[PDB]
């Protein structure tokens, strides 16, 4: 029983884990909103050119 | 009874659901930069 109590424990360590990999992805500065963006304008500016 | 264990069973109620964790990408904004002074050069216009 202490022994599935510590496995419950090591897999809310590993939720907490996958929701800061995510929080990373969410808050870096290269992200897909910045790559959203900078396609969307590069887009633009290249069928003008 | 007559050992003293009880009949009618005790409650076993339902504990805490595991959360959904949540996050956020909160955004700023800094704005456009202000356009410089112009400065006449003195070549033409080819060559600046």
């Amino acid at each position: 029983r202490e022994a599935a109590v510590l496995q419950k424990n090591y897999l809310e360590t590993q939720q907490a884990q996958t929701q800061a990999q995510l929080a990373f992805l969410q808050s870096k500065f290269s992200n897909a909103a910045l790559y959203n963006w900078l396609r969307g304008r590069l887009s633009a500016i290249y069928y003008q050119f | 009874t007559i050992d003293g264990q009880p009949l009618s069973l005790s409650l076993y109620a339902t504990p805490a659901d595991p959360s959904m964790l949540l996050s956020a990408a909160i955004t700023a904004s800094q704005g456009g930069g202000d356009l410089p002074h112009a400065v006449m050069p003195m070549y033409r216009f080819p060559v600046i």
